[PDB]
């Protein structure tokens, strides 16, 4: 049953639960809407066919110009993705857009002159999603979070307590329109009703209706039959006495000067601004969502309407707050995921779009106006710019467009996947109160509870879940099971937020035996916002799995049910700081969910098709497709080229490793190789070893942990750091820059490790204050004098007449140069090195693209071998003759082949050397790496999965370890007070699991190491699998279990890769159980003795092999040292940071600290001599080296600055006596 | 003549002077008013210098002497004063001359060693000073710059006067070689002076787009809230005014973009490879072409400056007041790329003639045979 | 560019002791200022310092009284805000000067009111509007005869509420009096120019040198327009814009909230140079970043004594380093100072000596980077270490409040010589084991 990689190394499994649907893709969120973006929908399905449709056709004012809009296509990529994401252009395509001008005639029944349908009108090229869900602007991976904001409609709140003092709260209605002015309506104590657009100001409600050209009778008619205060309130005739405004005309003057104020009110100008806010079709918008939730939220019957507001909404809506307000409910808060709305790249982009398409037009209808008889065609009144300087705009900078994260291939995940109600429609973080923040019961299998960001903003990002799934409108889905009577149906209903509300659901884990009936009498369901015990058979839908309700960095969490919920966020936001290791160790305790998420990422290599591979390297990998699934044409190979260690925006190390040996049969969907921190297709965030729970003497107080040297020297901890250093300049007003060549005014040793063109060796010892790239340029015609021919005499140099302007090594900085890129503006040459990359590509390619040709030569050629001999035939002959020497056909789809490949060649060539394209004035340009293996060392942040963070103290050598019975060291000795006190228990199992886990490995090397026959072997794989009675186990020997089998114990000689899902995890007698298996007792706790003296420790000590994460908080990126650095201008200052070059913030709470002790020169020297006087510094630098401890104060600095500040304004301030 | 004077003032000199026309009469330029924090480091570089003196003991009367010297540095790092101009300076009796020399010498000999150093062979030679450290060679080399005989290196005439021995001594002057002439100066963060383009060049796949041009071009709107139409003639002679003031502004955009294409379609031969080797147009040439008087033509080419893909150009240097260049092309074509086909001569005069540079086939032959390569014999 | 916002003239020269036209050069000549192109020889540093002023075409109120709770301009003159912010934004005319006719002396008006006072009245009748009415209203009102006019009335009424805003106000009057300032000076004729280094370019005028670039601009566009002869509309709304413009300048987001080129924050304006980050806080007041420190994480300290803590050996030779130049000089190891840091930074094998003598006895400061007791920073004997990572003691532990879960610690150096004994005396470890809040241990094992 098992995928071709199972074969190699399987995943045992714990626990009860069937999984009736399984985990879901999960870049979907993504994928699915940026395709259901760009896509050819023939009708109103949101995309370019919604935006260009409704703007469309552009018409003139009388002048029968109209614009009509056909269709588009996206034109094929003018870089791939590799070569765009080298080179650092976008990855988009140009758009070609169907235009057609149809020019009417004077003054006739819809006439036509001529019919200008011009071809493609290119506007723009947009930028293209890739299959990672991800999109390259310039150079770089980047996200766009989907957002969440209040759903269009119309708003229900209160605003009780605190409004005025009075608690007699308020009723306040509002609607939300998709695009156009909000609306609100806000009560006060004098209870008069009160209409607002947008936020502007306060006017009595008579000036809405009365400017609707409806008289009075008319509007006492509607709110009343009525003068009663507890259930029909006299309201709109109690607002109706402060209505400054009788009629139509005035209550518009007065609108006029609302929206407006401080200008002259005419009518006309009255008439066009009101009808242009909730009116006109242009200005406003509903859509499908809009006039959705306003009928339903209205209680009316149609689903569907206009996406403009009409006297009867107005109305309506109105009198819902009038109802609202007196007697009648109810509130409707802002929580419900039924008033949140999800937006994806593919909605903001249709927008954005848009917002470009309505700017381009106010400038179509004067063109269109103005112009001659036919002259002017589509693109003549449509330009470009007005559609890049808005898609540009979106995704270029925006707050929901962020830089990936990657560094963590589970970061990449959840980042794609995620929640936003900051950003661009949605609230902020400066007014939300804690409501939003909070979790809704309705986040149930939607909202992950646990993961979310901890700091300023809590619950405002939270995350999706495992099953979750966009919904049609707004809203988000979930699945749920069909319950008809007491039969569950394996049909899987999705309900949205406000439908699953009225159901009754049962819960994921619930028991049902035999032919899936439930046993018990009443089940646990949640009826209505809450949750008991309910009648046997009054289940309508039961959850899909346990799972569902959590997240991907949830449900990565072992024994999740086990630690407290606080350190289980901890811990799970934790998990996405793991930097990649040097070698990927499986976690023992999994969730089964790592395949789910190294496939669901680019981060691994996935397989279009399958078959034998035929070409394996470190580099490449060649892969023959079987027929079945190979198209007829062309023939063809799987050919993959692995990314070898490549940048990442943490300045992390990407690489891929080939996981497949040779010449062995793959399934489609399977892996080929594997990325970083993905171990043979299962998620590997770093490793695990031996952990011990143990006071020291010390060294593991809190959360700081004791490592053995054994950990620093097997180099497991160890990670790759790239980091990306680039030089460009040339074009000055005194000629251009060449970069090095020559560089004077150094000697021989600087220019020992530069090439001969002046770049960098690849490869070389680089630290401090080297020269990566030699950088010069000019100042021109000094006056030579005698005396600078005798200068250019002797030395003469470049000549140099130049300085220097080199690029060097950043100080305190070092590495090793690997990859260099250089980008030549066009027009000009680079005499060695940039040609060794353009060949070097070349070559690369070329050898590639023979491929191609040797595979379906040989192939022809066998195919004139078998046919030419019924023609013929000689056998021997044939292998004699040379390979140079229906014939029509064949004959000619030779030579049509060859020609193919010089064309193609030719052409991949010519990319290779065109595109550098760069700035006005940038010449060359030079992205130069440098690598570093940065290790571990104390103060580094080390932390499990379990919320336990951890700081490593010292690094003790193989003896100090406390060992074992057999001598076997422990890896990392952490402490035993935290895990009572931080209640996370997770971390308790996961260890004692892990010595289960492990120690079935650890017999199993035994018994490999005896290399005994394959039978016994056999047996004991068939125990381990087996365990405790039921499931879901589906135990070995299908296969062959002798050859088939044999690498599956190679793969548990290390450990046993145990799956623990989330809430259908292990147990007790389970974990016990798996420990009798091998040899450990039942407290899971043995017996040491310290490498310092011998003896023995008293009690117990827990020990296992618990699960380590190195986070990137690194030590040697954070210590900082800042004696005299450079300061600031305006106000002389250290500069910026911890970071260089400046010095740490002595802040007003330390000046509160030193005002507290009877320090004074303590604090006198801190805020004059030290930092900010101007003189005092250095007379006390002339000081401190001559060994007198003294100070000359003065004044600071920055004070004389704030005296000339104020003396700015019109305000003197002087210095007296 | 408002129009005249309007076109040719530099781009910068223009803007500048409608700033000043703008203020009189009510027209508005594109304001980018939306109606509802660091820029500064220090650099040290002759205060480098300075922390010596404060730290070094020159007491108190010798160490305004030497202050006075670190004004007198060069960016270059020799002084610009005579020993006895900054002995001027100071205006006391109790310098003497020798001890503006001792406090001279003990500011040389801080690193940068050799800095601040008269005619440059005090430089070499209180570069040696310090430098000396015993060895190895330099006692001979030390004798080369101080005795005068510096007239060398101008070429072994030195080995008549210095008598040392011939060949080794080049492991003297190698190691003459290796002392900085000049210290200091080092690159600040000055762009330096970048020049604004005027117009612009460049190629788009297969095709020259001259189209330009920079933000230069200032956007004015004549449109605001005065619309309201002796006072009211004043705002209509003013409005007439401001809207012939836009056409002749929107003429002179329309006029060097024209300019432009003419120019660089004329010339393109200098533009698609190197530089010089233009075909002399003249102004009546480019004049023929379109309607433009030779006076406008030259006015609008005096200060409007042209970006090329190579430099940027004043646009009056394109004008004016050969066999040996295409060899070198042709040369330089055939040597270049070559891999297995060769390149044919009409293939040669195909690229030749895109690029703009007219050769005949038959001249073409003449040119290759003057460098000596038979035509198309190499092949794989 | 010459008188411009930044200009030699105006400001000072851009080249120490140099000119802008090249002639004066060396520090000979200094007091001189120019043959030619107007500059004085001078220290650069003058650029910081020296400012400029801007002659406005029409007088301007100053944002800051208007907009002030008690607002100076108004309660001055005794008149309410929502009129006078009616006079000053054109939208109204006020009397001034009311003389005999038939209105008050600061009575409001409007348009047909203001005509149909000038046809009955011609003349011996003023009324006007715009920044000159307050000026004139504010100059002509003066306040010798309000006190005799208040005291006397405060004896005439017998209420409380009569004469308790007499004494009030009268009060603020002669302390306003007393104080030196006369009324006339809120309406400003000229305006400072912030010297250019304290405004610095980033080459885009930027949030600042913006603003003062739109009132500049605006306002010469007003000199023109008075000597052009124009109506009384367009000078009218320009003097308004340059009553704008100096309001966004001087304190911006009173009213108008102008933002920069590219959008969308608001320019910071004269008042955001003061009231700061979150204030001029920032700078002055929190002492801002201090010399000699640094930060990194921190271990455990359990061989540590109380009086000591670890520091780390290449973060030492830094911090220290000062110190280290004079001792190794001292003892004849280095020539100079140039040789003696040519040494430190080739780290030769003496220096960490050198260092080890000059932080033995030389105590240094640590600090969390939350602070609430006194006994939030405590300092400690430092103690060489290999590592780039700090060590704390476990029993001062319990004072930062610091997990060892990846906090970071900050260490000061504590340079003149009172300082190097505060720091042993009243800020060393052994002399607070008592929290100040109550005088029980601290230091009580966790
Ligand atoms: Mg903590
Ligand atoms: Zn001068």
């Amino acid at each position: 049953v098992y995928s071709y990689t199972e074969k190699k190394r399987i995943r045992k499994d714990f626990g009860k639960r069937p999984q009736v649907l399984d985990v879901p893709y999960l870049l979907s969120i993504q994928l699915d809407s940026f395709q259901k973006f760009i896509e050819q929908d023939p009708e109103g399905q949101y995309g370019l066919e919604a935006a260009f449709r409704s703007v469309f056709p552009i018409q003139s004012y009388s002048g029968n110009s109209e614009l009509q809009y056909v269709s588009y296509r996206l034109g094929e990529p003018v870089f791939d993705v590799q070569e765009c994401q080298i080179r650092g252009v976008t990855y988009s395509a140009p758009l070609r857009v169907k235009l057609r001008l149809v020019i009417y005639e004077r003054e006739a029944p819809e006439g036509t002159v001529k019919d200008i349908k011009e071809q493609e009108v290119y506007m723009g090229e947009i930028p293209l999603m890739t299959d990672n869900g991800t999109f390259v602007i310039n150079g770089t991976e980047r996200v766009i979070v989907s957002q969440l904001h209040r759903s269009p409609g119309v708003f229900f709140d209160s605003d009780k307590g605190k409004t005025h003092s009075s608690g007699k709260v308020l009723y306040n209605a509002r609607i939300i329109p998709y695009r156009g002015s909000w609306l609100d309506f806000e009560f006060d104590p004098k209870d008069n009703l009160f209409v607002r657009i947008d936020r502007r100001r306060k006017l009595p409600a008579t000036i809405i209706l009365r400017a609707l050209n409806y008289t009075t009778e008319q509007i006492l008619d509607l709110f009343f039959e009525f003068t009663n205060d507890l259930d029909h309130g006299p309201y709109i005739s109690e607002t109706l006495r402060v209505d400054p405004t009788n009629d139509r005309l005035s209550a518009l003057v007065e609108i006029y000067r609302m929206m407006r104020p401080g200008e002259p009110p005419t009518r006309e100008a009255a008439e066009s601004l009101f009808e242009n806010l909730f009116f006109s079709e242009d200005r406003y918008d509903l859509s499908a969502v809009g006039r959705m939730k306003f009928n339903r939220s209205l209680l009316r019957e149609e689903i569907e309407g206009s996406g403009i507001l009409s006297k009867d909404d107005i109305i309506d809506v109105m009198k819902k707050l009038i109802d609202i307000r007196n007697g009648k409910g109810e509130v409707d808060d802002i929580d419900h995921l039924g008033n949140r709305r999800i937006r994806s790249v593919g909605e903001m982009a249709e927008n954005q779009f848009r917002v470009g398409l309505v700017r381009v037009e106010r400038a179509v209808k004067e063109r269109l106006s103005l112009g001659d008889l036919d002259t002017l065609m589509p693109q003549d009144m449509i330009n470009a710019k007005p559609i890049s300087a808005a898609v540009k705009e979106f995704f270029g900078s925006s707050q929901l467009s962020q830089f990936m994260v990657q560094n963590n291939p589970l970061s990449e995940i959840t980042h794609k996947r995620r929640i936003s109600a900051l950003g661009p429609g949605g609230l902020t973080r400066e007014r939300a109160g804690f409501e939003v923040r909070d979790v809704h019961p309705t986040h149930y299998g939607r909202v992950c509870p646990i993961e979310t960001p901890e700091g300023p903003n809590i619950g405002l990002i939270n995350s999706l879940s495992v099953y979750a799934q966009t919904n049609e409108y707004g809203f988000l889905e979930t699945p749920y099971r069909k319950v008809t009577d007491g039969v569950v149906t394996d049909e899987i209903h999705y309900l949205s937020a406000i439908e699953e509300g009225n159901y009754v659901i049962a819960q994921a884990n619930s028991n049902l035996d035999e032919e899936g009936h439930f046993v018990e009498d009443l089940v646990t369901c949640r009826s209505k916002g809450e949750s008991s015990l309910f009648s046997r058979d009054q289940v309508d839908y039961m959850d899909v799995s346990t799972q569902q309700v959590v997240s991907v960095g949830a449900s990565l969490i072992p024994f999740l049910e086990h630690d407290d919920a606080n350190r289980a966020l901890m811990g799970a936001n934790m998990q996405r700081q793991a930097v990649p290791t040097l070698r990927a160790d499986k976690p023992l305790v999994g969730t089964g969910m790592e395949r789910a998420v190294a496939v669901d990422s680019g981060v691994t290599a996935v397989a279009k098709r399958g078959g034998v591979v035929q070409y394996v390297d470190a580099s490449r990998i060649v892969i023959k497709v079987n027929e079945d699934e190979m198209y007829p044409g062309e023939a063809g190979i799987d050919i993959y080229n692995l990314t070898k260690y490549t940048r990442s925006n943490q300045n992390t190390c990407i690489n891929q490793m080939p996981c497949v040996s040779l010449g062995e049969p793959v399934e489609r969907g399977d892996v080929l190789a594997d990325g970083p921190s993905t171990d043979l297709g299962e998620l590997a965030l770093g490793q695990n070893m031996r952990v011990a729970f143990m006071p020291w003497n010390g060294y593991n107080f809190e959360d700081s942990i004791l490592v053995s040297e054994r950990v620093v020297q097997e180099d497991r901890f160890t990670t790759i750091h790239i980091q990306e250093l680039a030089c460009v300049s040339r074009d000055t007003k005194l000629g251009p820059e060449e970069i090095t060549a020559d560089i004077p005014n150094v000697g021989e040793a600087a220019l020992s490790k530069l090439d001969e063109s002046g770049i960098v060796y690849i490869g070389a010892e680089v630290t401090g204050g080297d020269i990566l790239v030699g950088k010069v340029t000019p100042k021109g015609e000094t006056q030579l004098t005698p005396e600078e021919k005798l200068l250019r005499a002797i030395f003469g140099e470049k000549a140099s007449d130049v300085k220097d302007s080199s690029l060097r090594v950043p100080n305190g900085v070092s590495g090793t140069v690997i990859d260099v890129q250089v980008f030549t503006r066009d027009g000009v040459e680079k005499d060695k090195r940039a040609l060794e990359i353009e060949e070097m590509q070349l070559k690369q390619a070329k050898k590639d693209l023979s491929e191609e040709l040797q595979i379906l030569e040989a192939g022809l050629f066998s195919r004139i071998r078998a046919v030419l001999v019924a023609g013929g035939v000689e056998a021997e002959k044939l292998d004699k003759l040379p390979r140079d020497r229906q014939l029509e056909q064949l004959a000619e789809q030779y030579d049509e082949l060859k020609h193919e490949f010089e064309k193609k060649l030719e052409a991949k060539r010519r990319k290779i050397t065109q595109g550098d394209d760069l700035a006005p004035g940038v010449l060359k340009i030079v992205k130069v790496y440098l690598a570093v293996k940065r290790r571990i060392q104390p103060g580094d942040k080390m932390a499990g999965r379990h919320g336990n963070k951890g700081v490593i103290s010292k690094i003790n050598p193989i003896e100090d370890m406390p060992y074992d019975e057999n001598g076997t060291p422990v890896d990392i000795v952490l402490n035993p007070l935290g895990v009572p006190s931080r209640m996370n228990i997770g971390q308790i199992l996961e260890t004692h699991l892990g010595m289960a886990a492990k120690g079935i490995g650890d017999k199993i090397n035994a018994m490999l190491k005896q290399q005994q026959e394959v039978a016994k072997l056999r047996e004991f794989i068939q125990r381990a699998y087996d365990l405790g009675a039921d499931v879901r186990q589906k135990v070995d020997l299908s296969t062959f279990s002798d050859e088939e089998v044999m690498r599956l114990a190679e793969n548990l000689r290390k450990g046993m890769p145990i799956a623990t899902p989330v809430f259908d995890g292990a147990k007790e007698a389970e974990i016990k159980e798996l420990l009798k298996l091998g040899d450990l007792p039942t407290s899971g706790q043995i017996r040491l003795y310290d490498g310092r003296t011998g003896e023995q420790f008293e009690r117990p000590v827990t020990v296992g092999y618990m699960y380590m994460l190195k986070l990137n908080h690194l030590v040697d990126d954070k210590m900082h040292a800042r004696s005299t650095g450079s300061y600031s201008l305006v106000t002389q200052q250290p500069l910026g940071g911890k970071a260089q070059f400046g010095g740490q913030r002595f802040g007003e709470m330390e000046v509160w600290a030193l005002e507290a002790y009877g320090a004074a020169y303590t604090l006198q020297e801190m805020l004059t001599v030290k930092s900010d006087d101007v003189n005092g510094r250095t007379k006390m630098y002339k000081n401190i080296v001559d060994g007198n401890h003294q100070m000359e104060p003065g004044m600071p600095e920055s004070f004389n600055v704030l005296l000339k500040e104020i003396r700015s304004l019109g305000i003197n301030i002087e210095l007296e006596d | 003549q408002q129009a005249i004077r309007l076109l040719q003032l530099s781009t910068l000199e223009l803007q500048q002077e409608l700033q000043q026309a703008l203020e009189s009469n009510p027209l508005l330029e594109q304001t980018d008013l939306h109606d509802e924090y660091q820029g500064e480091t220090t650099q040290t570089l002759q205060d480098y210098l300075m922390w010596q003196v404060e730290l070094t003991p020159f007491t108190d009367t010798d160490r305004a002497i030497a202050t006075s010297i670190v004004d007198a540095v060069d960016d270059t790092g020799y002084l610009t004063i005579q020993i006895e101009d900054i002995v001027d300076s100071i205006g006391d009796d109790e310098i003497g001359l020798e001890e503006v020399e001792a406090v001279l010498k003990r500011i040389q000999r801080f690193d940068p060693v050799g800095v601040a150093a008269k005619d440059l062979r005090d430089c070499l030679l209180i570069q040696l000073s310090q430098f000396a450290k015993e060895t190895p060679w330099l006692e001979e080399a030390r004798l080369i710059i101080s005795d005068h005989l510096d007239l060398l290196a101008n070429h072994r005439t030195l080995m008549r006067v210095t008598r040392l021995k011939e060949e080794v001594l080049k492991e003297a002057v190698n190691l003459i070689q290796s002392l900085d002439p000049r210290p200091g100066q080092s690159i600040h963060t000055s762009e330096p002076e970048y020049v604004i383009p005027d117009v612009l060049v460049r190629k788009v796949s297969g095709r020259w787009t001259v189209e330009l041009n920079a933000d230069s071009i200032p956007r004015l709107k004549i449109n605001q809230q005065y619309a309201a139409m002796a006072d009211g003639q004043f705002i209509r002679s003013n409005l007439q005014e401001a809207r012939w003031l836009i056409k002749s502004l929107e003429s002179r955009n329309d006029t060097l973009l024209r300019v432009s294409r003419c120019i660089v379609e004329q010339q393109q031969a200098f533009f698609e490879q190197g530089e010089e080797y233009m075909k002399p147009m003249v102004l009546a040439d480019i004049a023929q072409a379109v309607e433009m008087h030779e006076s406008t033509i030259s006015r609008v080419t005096t200060q409007k400056y042209l970006h090329s893909p190579r430099g940027i150009f004043e646009l009056k240097y394109f004008f004016s007041s050969s066999s040996t260049a295409i060899r070198a092309l042709v040369k330089k074509l055939i040597a270049a790329e070559n891999p297995a086909k060769p390149l044919s001569d009409s293939k040669l005069t195909s690229m030749l003639s895109e690029q703009g540079i007219m050769v005949a086939r038959r001249t073409v032959a003449k040119y290759r045979e003057s460098l000596s390569i038979p035509p198309s014999n190499q092949r794989k | 560019e010459r008188d411009g916002l930044f200009c030699a003239r105006i400001f000072g020269p851009v080249k120490d002791y140099e000119c802008l036209c090249g002639k004066y050069k060396r520090l000979k000549h200094r007091g001189v200022i120019c043959e030619k192109c107007g500059v004085e020889v001078t220290q650069t540093k003058v650029r910081r310092e020296r400012m400029g002023h801007i002659e406005l075409a029409s007088p301007t109120a100053h944002i800051w009284f208007l907009k002030s709770l008690p607002s100076r301009i108004g309660l001055l003159l005794d008149m309410p805000l929502r009129d006078i912010e009616r006079v000053l934004y054109f939208e109204s005319y006020v009397v001034i000067e009311g003389g005999m006719t038939n209105l008050e002396r600061q009575q409001i008006l409007t348009e047909e009111q203001y005509l149909d006072a000038l046809e009955e009245f011609g003349d011996e009748f003023d009324a006007k509007m715009g920044a000159e009415a307050i000026q004139a209203l504010l100059k002509s009102m003066d306040l010798e005869q309000e006190c005799e006019q208040l005291r006397e009335e405060l004896n005439e009424t017998n209420s409380e509420t009569k004469r308790k805003k007499l004494t009030k106000r009268i009060k603020l009057l002669e302390a306003f009096v007393q104080s030196g300032n006369k009324p006339e000076w809120m309406i400003l004729t000229v305006l400072p120019v912030l010297p250019p280094d304290l405004r610095p370019l980033v080459f885009a005028t930027s949030d600042l040198n913006d603003l003062y670039r739109r009132v500049i601009n605006r306002n010469n566009r007003l000199k023109r327009l008075l000597d052009l002869a124009a109506p009384d509309i367009i000078v009218r709304n320009e003097k308004r814009m340059l009553q704008e413009a100096v309001d966004a300048l001087l304190d911006n987001g009173r009213r108008g909230r102008a933002i920069t080129g590219s959008n969308k924050r608001p320019l910071k304006s004269l008042a955001d140079m003061i009231k700061g980050k979150q204030g001029r806080f920032r700078q002055n007041l929190l002492g801002k970043r201090v010399d000699y420190s640094g930060r990194s994480v921190i271990t455990v300290g359990p061989y540590l004594r109380l009086h000591q803590c670890g520091l780390p050996k290449k973060m030492a030779l830094e911090l220290f380093k000062p110190f280290i130049y004079g001792k190794l000089e001292l003892r004849g190891l280095a020539t100079t100072i140039k040789a003696a840091k040519k040494m430190v930074e080739r780290e030769e094998a003496v220096v960490w000596d050198i260092l080890d003598e000059v932080i033995r006895e030389h105590p240094v400061l640590l600090n969390r980077a939350p602070t609430l007791h006194r006994l939030g920073i405590q300092a400690f004997e430092p103690v060489l270490i290999e590592g780039k990572a700090i060590q704390l003691h476990p029993l001062v532990c319990a004072a930062y409040n610091a997990d060892f879960d990846g906090d970071q610690m900050a260490v000061h150096v504590p340079l003149t010589l009172e300082a190097q004994l505060e720091a042993r005396a009243l800020m060393m470890s052994t002399n607070n084991i008592l929290s100040p809040a109550n005088g029980e241990p601290i230091i009580v094992p966790s």
